[PDB]
């Protein structure tokens, strides 16, 4: 969205990364790698399941009929309580309309959010040897396959498997 | 070597509604709506329901057993929820009524309201002792006993008065009479026939006038002597004469005040109803259960949190009406798949 | 050697509602609600509190004020502000009125209604030369004076025809007469008492038939001659009789009309008011002020945006009321304390 | 939250650090040293105040009593009345629900920028020998003991101190 | 050497209120809000507009129009929204009514509420074979004809009896009549006149009584005989007499009562009405077209989402009311030039 | 805002970048440069604009008179139907003042995610030769007149021109 256009990263559809809706690209000899990260995932469609929780809680009383305003007797108290049932029904549909749409604003906000988490996971398992672009991107001193980039997905990766420095927790 | 945090591209067919980017294509997407469909209706979970003011009172109307009919006296009880199944309900025997000239009709409505009804513990206003002469409670064949003797609303007397006289307007006050702060809904009319039976069964042949007050509700009539209109919502034939019937509502410790002459079908057994019910113009064979009931859509249980469709009254656990569609974006806004890259 | 950013592990008991990490635990809270305390009714700040018609009219009723009864014509003022304590309100004194036949209860609390009321500005209708005979402007004991005189409601005129005979109904016309765009209360009735009493009085001893119009508003009565009920919210004894008694509203421009005929309370001072002012069921020995008065807490005053409790009418500088506690996040969400670091 | 989870944050309560919410940790020799920032914090602060006075200002109009419905005449009506009163008070409680629930979220959340907030003023004055992990750490090239740390929280901390490179504004 | 990001500063003299940082300056902003002024009355765009029950009835009320007077007789169509110019209407000659007896100048505020209304389709109740004896369809100068004869509104009969003789209360029924499910307006009345007039009529000087019933409403008349307020809505003199006019709503398939006596004018042809029409106190030479009809400001149309100033009933394609001008921000937050910098 | 505050970026009015609302500023013997970005404004605006357009899709029953009430008879039914109107007119004017706050939360909070975005346009441009400080800011090891500061603005700066380093896509 709006950082990621500003900040340069791609509007870039990786189809293939399938088993995830964000992860990692990898990028030299061996052509283009792709990863999701099984986590950043889960963390996004946890959010959302917690806001359709969150949606589906509010309760708005019943609607129910005059149980003293007659059919035939009172008709204009009845229409006047139609007009009530309608403009209810009116005021709660377009806040839940409101609600929701700042629900959709959020979740697919967050997206860039995650990407900008992304990289910093990878960040640090790159080690120091690496180049931090300001992309989203890392220039490496070492080669990332298929088999290296899936590492990094599990959070497995480690340099030194290509002798370079690290850090440790 | 480069590696980058990416997104996905795929199918994304799904179009959710955003505020700083319009509208957006959407990978998945979880619906909060339904469109759900015309069923039949059910019994509330939570709550009893009600769709004969009687179900003990057998083959009857709501209307018959409202106005006290001699089978239809089944005791009946207590829903927090009641189905209006009619609008302008009938009668099914009895005296024949000229039932559109007052708002008689939906005195069962009006009960159905409540969710505590009864009978009546006692009738109020001594048939005999009424101002007025002493009058024989009249009885009527064309409303069958127990027995089959002369049957009369247990609602209301038959006022026939010994010494068959022209009577200037005489003024019944129609007590509280109920257990509690229950209301009360006492019920009454008159009767009128033709020239010669009126002469015959009150001493006069001339229009009678009647006259309530109740909780500053104020109604006057008028009887008709000449040609009533077709009997009907009735049974057999005593067509010389119909009987015009209404009822008053009594709030709690309120007093009731009868204007009246000859004719006169005095108040006797009077409802005392109370608590309130949720209703809603259902339309009944009931059938089963349902956790909300809606006016339309009829028996109806909840899935998703919002429904679209045609809104109206509905009661349970329902869910939300809503203007549109809504879906919650579960995914990622579309991207095109990349070679936009170097 | 490592520096790092971090936040706070502490004691968070506050549970807090959030979107998208459900119900979270935070370090700290500001409530936004409270839970009120019922307390004694007070005096609205910025607008002016009624809850009784008049201050200056001393040991009366509202109704009693409302019917014009001799004493009781304190000259009463404006609030924007009025309290109804009297739900069913009670006349203390003057001539017995068999209150429950008519509306006219509420005429209080009607006029309560209004910012603006007055006594009258003069009296419509010339009691002396109103249609039908010369009535000599009907005076009664059981209604004391300034001095012990006879008494009847400046309200109305208790026309007693000289020249006893019958009557075939007769219509006063009631015109609007009020300043301004006013509304005009007229008010009246009739009296009515036993066979005897009836003729000597009046010529006639039958029940007397009286009909008001007013903005499309009929109204139909029928005197009573006989058994009255017991004498109430009266004081000594002319017990032969009883006053049926009746208000009707002239909105401005507009003329009203009341056919009569014997025991016709004739209108006289006529209220004229105007202005709308906030009115709540209240309950009051008024002691006081408070911000916000609640038809149930009573005097309350604004600490907090929202209060949680039991919904009603309220006005003022009042909090909104809210279906649950609210709480606002002061803080941090819980973090259990760390040591799952190396 | 979703950010720090994925981008390998701690979810890391540090009893302590108790003059305020958030702040650094440091890391070595002398075990771990915990300082709180009494600015990230007032920031915090000053925020939920403002919205604490945003959510005082919500206006609703009274809601009284009818003025020309009788209480026994007019029953039907006054009915009528009451579910006016009624869906009222139960709207506007779902909208206040609303707003607040969205002030949680907001407050909740901005949580983890405030660290991020934190971490670029570490940046800076941690100077250019430091190391960025992406973690929300730096690797330094000296010691850090809880003084040094301290000098930090307050913003006089000043590499060079121990003779390494500075940048100065 | 230092490169940095950074915002602008620059004249920032709009406020916006936002949540986290009270209300602040900002670079521009995007106003959502107008104080309309009052303008005139137009056409709601995409539906059809009534101020004149009917265009090709000439000069004339929308009153004279209801109550069916002679030239008045235009046939008058469809719109789906209807302004209400006239909110007290008033007649513009034919026979003098006292009008302000009745609800009955409001017959044509009451239609303008359908969005379909017709003459009728016929004239139910059969003046001459009308219970009482044979009457003379009574016509009347004071109401001129297509020719100039004897006008009496379409509406109703003046049934003056040939055997001029005292009647006991008699009753019409108005039956249903029209086509399909529409609505019923039955309209109907009483002439009076003076002592003398009145026995040559018919035969009786004395108040008459009218009672009508529909639909569980109830209402109650008295002529007057004597003294009638000056005439007025009318035009040439026949003043020995006025006549109290009404109307009575007949909802689908349902029947009507009137008991009546002497001076009944009968109905005759009836309204039938359909459909619901976007009523609007509209005051109206009706000039152009608008997309909103503003019940104040009049004539309206959509330029910003939301309006500020009086709120009033408004249809058609209208801005949403709002309590204060709102303002979305087109910018950036007001920061001070800077050489806070080193 | 609270983020900028926390992370020492600067509260600076930058008077005369007039082209836009964020860009860059630049720093050193020729004194101070000024630029604007033309992409992170027509961005600001593009979400302005179509959250302009979302505000003005909300529609609300029309609010008419009732058909049936006449106005002498049934004034208390009237009365009543006034309330009706005030209420909802009430209930969605709160509504909209809400839908609109949040909006211009969002929209004047944005801000620091531009600066935000605009300095990783910046740290992949100007090369790996350059620093990152954590302000905001990057200390280069060339100099940037008016003229280099302007190619930022444009995208169409290399670090080379200098000769160092340089990241290529
Ligand atoms: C994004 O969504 C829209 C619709 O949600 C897709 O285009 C639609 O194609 C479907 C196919 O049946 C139609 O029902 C719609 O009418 C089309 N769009 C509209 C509303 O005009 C679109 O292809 C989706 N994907 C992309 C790549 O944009
Ligand atoms: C709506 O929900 C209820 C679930 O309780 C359904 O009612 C049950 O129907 C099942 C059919 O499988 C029966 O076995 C049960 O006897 C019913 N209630 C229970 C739990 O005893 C109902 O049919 C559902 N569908 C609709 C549209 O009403
Ligand atoms: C949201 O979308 C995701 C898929 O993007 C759904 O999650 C999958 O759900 C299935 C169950 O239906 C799980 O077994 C898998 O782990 C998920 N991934 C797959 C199948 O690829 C999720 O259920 C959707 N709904 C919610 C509530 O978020
Ligand atoms: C988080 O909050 C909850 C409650 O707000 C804490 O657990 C509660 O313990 C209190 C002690 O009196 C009880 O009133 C509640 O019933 C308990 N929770 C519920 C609602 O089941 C909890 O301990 C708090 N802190 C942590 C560490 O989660
Ligand atoms: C609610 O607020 C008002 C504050 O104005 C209280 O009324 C005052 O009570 C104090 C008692 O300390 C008196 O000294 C004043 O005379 C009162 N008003 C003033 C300012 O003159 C009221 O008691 C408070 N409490 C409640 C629940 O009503
Ligand atoms: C929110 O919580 C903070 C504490 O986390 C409160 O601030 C303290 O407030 C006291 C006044 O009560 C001040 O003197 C201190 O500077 C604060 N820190 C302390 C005592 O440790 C704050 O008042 C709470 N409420 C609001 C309005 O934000
Ligand atoms: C920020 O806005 C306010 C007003 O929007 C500016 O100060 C206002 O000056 C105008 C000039 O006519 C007055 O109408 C207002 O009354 C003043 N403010 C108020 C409401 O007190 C202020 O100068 C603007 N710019 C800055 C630098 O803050
Ligand atoms: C509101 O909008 C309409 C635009 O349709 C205006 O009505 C038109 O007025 C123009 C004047 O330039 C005429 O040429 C047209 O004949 C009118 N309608 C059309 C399009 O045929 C109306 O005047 C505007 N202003 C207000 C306040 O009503
Ligand atoms: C928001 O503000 C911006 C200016 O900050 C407006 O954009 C300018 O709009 C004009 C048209 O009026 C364009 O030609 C220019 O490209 C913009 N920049 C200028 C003139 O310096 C914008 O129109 C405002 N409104 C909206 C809808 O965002
Ligand atoms: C009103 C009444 O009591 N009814 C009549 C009474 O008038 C009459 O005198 C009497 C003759 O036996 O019959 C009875
Ligand atoms: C109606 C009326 O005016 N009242 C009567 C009148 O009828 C009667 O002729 C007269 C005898 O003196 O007494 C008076
Ligand atoms: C009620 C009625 O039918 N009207 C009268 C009738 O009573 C009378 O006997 C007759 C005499 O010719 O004139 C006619
Ligand atoms: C990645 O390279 C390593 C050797 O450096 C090799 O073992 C592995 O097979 C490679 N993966 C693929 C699939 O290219
Ligand atoms: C049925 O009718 C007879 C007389 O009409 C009556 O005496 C009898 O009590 C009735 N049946 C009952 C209640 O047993
Ligand atoms: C009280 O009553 C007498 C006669 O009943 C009357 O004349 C007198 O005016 C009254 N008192 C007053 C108003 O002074
Ligand atoms: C931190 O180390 C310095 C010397 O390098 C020393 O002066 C100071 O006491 C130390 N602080 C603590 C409390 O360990
Ligand atoms: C006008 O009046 C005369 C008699 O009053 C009537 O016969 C004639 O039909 C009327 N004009 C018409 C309808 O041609
Ligand atoms: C920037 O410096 C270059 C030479 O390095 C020169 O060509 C250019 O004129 C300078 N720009 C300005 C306006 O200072």
């Amino acid at each position: 969205g709006f950082f990621g256009a500003i900040a340069g990263f791609l509007e870039g559809g990786w189809e293939g990364m399938i088993a995830g809706w964000h992860g990692y690209t990898s990028h030299g000899a061996h052509g283009v790698a792709v990863a999701a990260d099984l986590k950043s995932t889960q963390e996004a469609i946890n959010k959302i399941t917690k806001n359709l929780n969150s949606l589906s809680e509010l309760e708005v009383k019943n609607l129910q009929r005059l149980s003293g305003a007659m059919d035939e007797l009172h008709n204009e108290i009845l229409e006047l309580d139609e007009k009530v049932d309608d403009l209810r029904a009116d005021t709660i549909s377009s806040q839940i309309e409101l609600a929701v749409l700042l629900s959709n604003e959020g979740i697919i906000n967050s997206e860039d959010e995650h990407l900008l988490a992304l990289e910093r996971k990878l960040k640090k398992m790159l080690g120091p040897s690496a180049v931090d672009i300001g992309n989203g991107c890392f220039e490496t001193k070492h080669k990332c396959n298929q088999t290296c980039l899936d590492r990094i997905a599990a959070g497995t990766f480690n340099a030194g498997e290509f002798s370079l420095p690290t850090f440790d927790s | 070597d480069r590696i980058c945090t990416g997104i996905t591209s795929s199918n994304s067919p799904h179009v959710v509604k955003t505020a700083t980017q319009g509208e957006v294509n959407v990978t998945g997407v979880i619906p909060l709506t339904t469109t759900p469909t015309k069923s039949h209706f059910a019994n509330l979970k939570g709550t009893q329901t009600r769709g004969k003011l009687c179900p003990n009172c057998l083959n009857c109307t709501d209307l018959d057993v409202a106005l006290g009919r001699p089978k239809c006296m089944g005791t009946i009880p207590s829903a927090k929820a009641s189905i209006l199944h009619e609008v302008k309900p009938v009668t099914s025997g009895c005296f024949p009524i000229m039932h559109d000239r007052t708002k008689i009709r939906q005195l069962p409505n009006l009960l159905r309201g409540y969710e505590n009804i009864r009978l009546s513990a006692r009738n109020v206003t001594n048939a005999e002792t009424a101002p007025g002469g002493p009058y024989i409670v009249g009885t009527s064949g064309s409303c069958p006993n127990v027995t089959n003797g002369n049957g009369f609303f247990a609602t209301m007397a038959w006022a026939v008065p010994k010494n068959k006289t022209a009577t200037n307007p005489l003024t019944v006050e129609v007590p509280y009479i109920c257990t509690k702060g229950e209301d009360q809904i006492t019920v009454w009319g008159f009767h009128s026939d033709d020239e010669t039976q009126m002469v015959k069964l009150y001493g006069d042949s001339k229009p009678q006038k009647f006259t309530s007050s109740a909780n500053g509700v104020t109604t006057h009539y008028v009887s008709q002597i000449g040609g009533f209109p077709n009997q009907a919502e009735d049974e057999g034939l005593p067509q010389s004469g119909r009987i015009v019937v209404d009822y008053m509502v009594q709030k709690p410790g309120k007093t009731g005040t009868i204007a009246y002459q000859r004719g006169v079908l005095l108040p006797q057994k009077v409802w005392c109803a109370s608590g309130r019910s949720k209703v809603i113009k259902g339309s009944l064979p009931l059938i089963g259960e349902a956790d909300c009931l809606h006016e339309k859509y009829g028996g109806l249980n909840k899935s998703k949190p919002y429904y679209t469709g045609e809104h109206a009254k509905a009661i349970g656990n329902c869910p939300i009406w809503v203007k549109t569609p809504l879906k919650l974006a579960n995914g990622t806004k579309y991207r095109p798949p990349a070679k936009l890259l170097k």
